């Protein structure tokens, strides 16, 4: 009844193609990911299969509602009506948001305007294999997160948890690797074009 | 032309990005699939594939029409008109909907405003074969679903029939082990989003 | 210049969401299959292929006209805004519906108001086989389709030709290795599930090992 | 000056009807197709297939689509291609097809103050070849490649080759590794079935196994 | 609040679909890439893999501005609504045009009328491999791109540094594991088509067989 027309005017006169604090402060994305599988370590192509559920909160004020003490868990069709970050996979070779019934992706608003957003993402990533130790080696395959075209002056990226910004991994098992460790590493990463953030997501793979 | 009239007056005044009961009631939804499939168990990626008829019930009360037809059936056009829970299924590599010849979405309504939906849904989840032996192999073979935005505030799943639920075909359906039974639970699994409602599907099986 | 002053006149007061006759008469769809080329059978995937001009025509007493022109040879994007059939294969595996420069599909709406949609489908569906004899056995492969949202009570499938007349191979469409197509069979029947009655056209494929 | 232009496009799809053939209801539109062979991508015994890859490219000249102010060959973008009548010309024995999408959909829309669309496509097309395996050495394929069109009989449109032999170019530029072209050969048939009579187009060619 | 109206006085009145300076002086696109990664060489069906960013900037004299800001950053929906060229790689025989969250598209509109605009692939592209050598192999694998429907005398692609640095390889990325990257070479030529006369950009790469 009341909500529907709230929901309404945070739509009305928005646009999509100017980011939050557009000409001001950079918009603070701050990431998490739930780790699924890690489904085929091939070491013939040198690349490993991820699935993960990516995660992003960002503060965002024109989406903002004064009353309905509760969350807008909306559908997944606002989503291409909403201002996202452009992040992609630095190493990625094939990847796509998964389509089970609809495509899996989570809008929730929220009354102060930090919106959550969420998709179901199974990634091959490509990484480094040195074969030199043939078995019991450990090859350290990471996922590089980073934005598009947005400068560090246009976004910025953390860890939102810190080092609890990653969950499940050690819930993993693998036939033939073992996770033995994984890290977090924040960083910028300067092109021709400009200086963009980069997330970075390791894991250490000890073969049995 | 009038159920022309009837079904266009259903669609004024209704959002699609919000669910039925958004703040009164976690809107239950009741559900049941018929197994018309389960492919080969590879099991070198812990991979069965199966097909299904995936189906979905729950009242909204925003299509609630005045008893001239009893329920109206409708075709797969009406089903991006109309508010459709999520559903995800967790352990799914590669759940692909069936699209050939104006794809397989079917929609009844009642003028109860309880609202029937399925889906062709073919998967491939994961099963590990448990290999401590080889020769005398037993195998569980879950297949679960969730919704990936709303929690359990927001979403409720429930068994049609009690602790059962699920219909099958006639066992020839490229299945190399031994099918025999089904269990199904219900389990509420937190994550860092909220907490969310799991309907797990047992597929025991068995090498002969 | 004329006929879009007919082609827009025609849409006025249609409706997609509803088959013809709602709340009257059944829709009697004719199905025609002309097959393209019975591709290879896959025997560690227990299933076959098969490339169809897959052919159906029912009555819509909503888009009669008086033009100039009987049939009005329209193109694909006419299709999605009229009803269609919403038949499936029933044992249907990766059925492709083939996109082209256009996509494969055709519509020719006549001024009696009977439709002609036909498509050009690579349909692939189970065929179990047993293998009690291996080198030398002959089974059927079968290709079962109908509809997905409508009874038996809504729509009702039927031939085009007599029945021992519909499903026609071609005479080059053979794309086979290991087996030979020498005849096919076709019946209707019923198949009821959880919803209701739905009516499935049957037909197999009869075909011997070399 | 680029506000002529904008005034003159805006006015040649104001009116336009895209659901209705050039000239609909009376003589058949002739469409001439060309045809540049990039490549003879992978050619396999096992599969019965081979890819090729080729700039598609047809012409037919539609009344609607003139102008009389701009002394040039309008090239516009390719989304005017969604936006226009392109025949919906398939490939019979496509098993796996599709336009090249690497920056956009590789699509000319070329036109002229005559009334000339040009329509080019770089698509690569998995065409099946039934090849006899009889002797190995001396294999001697003839893999064929059939244009036909789909919704409109030989009434509606009609097909040629734009150029009598000189419209497919770069056959003798193809290296492969195992195979060597000794002729190609462009044949137009015409083929009626129960729906209609289409005409047909078909680019064959000679392989020979090293 | 005063950037969203400012977008649409750029917007309205600017046709999609014309190129800036159509019966006006050649639009002049300005390439750079920088390779992330050399993929690894297919010595079987005669290709590599390459993703690198691909960028392109133009002078669109429709689409300066005065405003606070000096440049404007926006998202890939911006892009779809601005002419941009169709760069398509004459090597390429699959190509992704990547995605994650939105299309990995950025466009930076400055105030001068010129614009960058980039974009994430990965081109398939193709080797013809000369094999009499196969233990010590010395290749020199291309990377030819130009435009799919715009003449010579409609776009022309230059470099945007020197053209000895306007190829970038990453320092620390590159899968190859049996060749090894000697390095780059460019070149700008003309290709007569039968369409018209178009320029290429020539990339060139030099391998060796470890
Ligand atoms: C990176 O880029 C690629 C390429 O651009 C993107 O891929 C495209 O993504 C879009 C967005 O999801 C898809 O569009 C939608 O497609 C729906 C189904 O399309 C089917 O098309 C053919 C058959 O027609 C199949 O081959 C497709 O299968 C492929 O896609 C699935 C998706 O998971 C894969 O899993 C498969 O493996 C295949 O690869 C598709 O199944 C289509 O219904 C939908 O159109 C409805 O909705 C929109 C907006 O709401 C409107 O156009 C319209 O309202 C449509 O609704 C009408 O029809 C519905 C039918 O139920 C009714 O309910 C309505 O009332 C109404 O009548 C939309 O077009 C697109 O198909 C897809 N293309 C390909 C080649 O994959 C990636 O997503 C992208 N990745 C990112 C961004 O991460
Ligand atoms: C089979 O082949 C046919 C080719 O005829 C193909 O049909 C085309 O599909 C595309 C979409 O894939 C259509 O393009 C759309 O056109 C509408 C018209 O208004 C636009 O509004 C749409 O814009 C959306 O996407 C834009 C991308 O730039 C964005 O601006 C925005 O997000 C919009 O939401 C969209 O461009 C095209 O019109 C048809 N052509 C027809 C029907 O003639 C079909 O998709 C193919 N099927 C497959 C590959 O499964
Ligand atoms: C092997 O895996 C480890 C983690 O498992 C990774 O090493 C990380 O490499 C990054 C960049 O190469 C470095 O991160 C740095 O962290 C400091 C703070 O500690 C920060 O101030 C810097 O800006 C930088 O981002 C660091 O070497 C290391 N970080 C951590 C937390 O381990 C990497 O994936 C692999 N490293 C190698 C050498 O193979
Ligand atoms: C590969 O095989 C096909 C068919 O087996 C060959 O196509 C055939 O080509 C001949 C020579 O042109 C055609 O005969 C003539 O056709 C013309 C034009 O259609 C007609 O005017 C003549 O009266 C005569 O019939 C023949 O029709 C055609 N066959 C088919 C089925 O179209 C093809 O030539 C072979 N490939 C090579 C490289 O030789
Ligand atoms: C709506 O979402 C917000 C964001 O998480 C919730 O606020 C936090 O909730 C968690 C767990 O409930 C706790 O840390 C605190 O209750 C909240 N933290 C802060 C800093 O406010 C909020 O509870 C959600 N609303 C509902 C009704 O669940
Ligand atoms: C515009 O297009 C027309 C049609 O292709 C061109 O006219 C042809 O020009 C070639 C020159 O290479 C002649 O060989 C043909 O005989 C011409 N055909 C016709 C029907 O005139 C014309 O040259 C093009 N003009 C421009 C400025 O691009």
């Amino acid at each position: 009844s009341y909500v529907k027309e709230t929901v309404d005017r945070l739509l009305k006169g928005y646009d999509i193609r100017l980011r939050p604090d557009f000409g001001g402060p950079p918009v603070d994305v701050g990431m998490r990911i739930d780790v699924a599988s890690i489904d085929m370590v091939s070491e013939v192509n040198m690349d490993y299969t991820l699935t993960m559920y990516f995660q992003q909160s960002w503060k965002d004020k024109r989406l903002s509602y004064s009353g309905i003490p509760l969350n807008l868990t909306l559908d997944n069709r606002v989503a291409d009506q909403l201002w996202v970050p452009d992040t992609y996979f630095l190493n990625d070779k094939k990847s796509f948001v998964h389509g089970v019934t609809v495509k899996n992706r989570m809008i929730r608003l929220h009354p102060d305007g930090t919106v959550l957003y969420g998709l179901r993402i199974t990634t091959t990533a490509a990484c480094m294999m040195d074969l030199r130790r043939y078995p019991l080696d450990e090859q350290n395959c990471t996922l590089e997160i980073e934005s598009y075209g947005y400068t560090t002056d246009d976004i910025e990226f953390y860890w939102n948890g810190g080092e609890g910004a990653v969950t499940g991994v050690n819930k993993i098992e693998l036939p033939q690797f073992s996770i033995v460790d994984y890290k977090m590493v924040s960083k910028k990463v300067e092109f021709t074009t400009g200086a963009y953030p980069r997330l970075s997501l390791s894991f250490r793979l000890k073969r049995n | 032309g009038d159920v022309t009239v009837i079904l266009n007056n259903l669609l004024e005044g209704y959002d699609n990005k919000l669910r039925p009961d958004i703040g009164v009631k976690p809107t239950l939804i009741h559900t049941d699939m018929y197994v018309n499939s389960i492919g080969p168990v590879n099991a070198i990626n812990m991979e069965y594939t199966i097909d299904i008829f995936f189906a979905q019930t729950w009242y909204d009360r925003r299509l609630k029409f005045n008893s001239t037809i009893k329920v109206l059936r409708l075709n797969s056009n009406m089903v991006g008109k109309i508010w459709i829970p999520d559903t995800f299924f967790r352990n799914s590599k590669k759940a692909d909907a069936h699209w050939i010849t104006t794809p397989n979405r079917m929609l009844r309504i009642w003028n109860d405003g309880r609202v029937l939906y399925t889906l062709r849904l073919t998967i491939d989840a994961e099963c590990q074969l448990q290999l401590h032996n080889f020769p005398m192999d037993e195998h569980s073979c879950p297949l679960e679903f969730s919704s990936y935005g709303y929690p359990r505030e927001e979403i409720v799943y429930q068994w049609k029939r009690s602790s059962v639920e699920v219909g099958d075909t006639r066992s020839w359906r490229l299945y190399q082990f031994s099918f025999v039974g089904l269990r199904n639970t219900t389990e509420v699994v937190k994550t860092t989003s909220g907490d969310y409602v799991v309907m797990s599907v047992y597929f025991d099986l068995s090498r002969r | 210049t004329v006929f879009t002053r007919i082609l827009d006149r025609l849409l006025d007061g249609y409706d997609n969401r509803l088959r013809p006759g709602l709340g009257e008469r059944v829709t009697e769809v004719k199905t025609d299959i002309f097959v393209t080329s019975f591709g290879p059978v896959s025997d560690h995937d227990m299933e076959y292929t098969i490339d169809v001009f897959f052919r159906q025509s029912w009555k819509d007493e909503r888009l009669k006209f008086k033009g100039p022109m009987t049939v009005l040879r329209l193109n694909n994007l006419m299709a999605s805004k009229i009803w269609t059939p919403d038949t499936f294969f029933h044992n249907g595996k990766k059925s492709v519906a083939h996109n082209m420069t256009m996509p494969n599909k055709l519509l020719r709406i006549t001024e009696d108001g009977t439709l002609l949609y036909t498509m050009r489908l690579t349909v692939r569906a189970e065929c179990p086989m047993h293998l009690e004899d291996f080198p030398m056995d002959a089974h059927a492969c079968p290709l079962k389709f109908g509809s997905y949202a409508y009874t038996r009570a809504e729509v009702v499938y039927e031939w085009t030709r007599e029945p021992a007349r519909s499903v026609v191979v071609a005479e080059d469409g053979s794309r086979l290795n290991q087996y030979d197509l020498l005849g096919q069979t076709v019946d209707s029947g019923i198949v009821q599930s959880s919803t209701g009655e739905y009516v499935v056209m049957t037909t197999h494929f009869h075909l011997k090992r070399k």
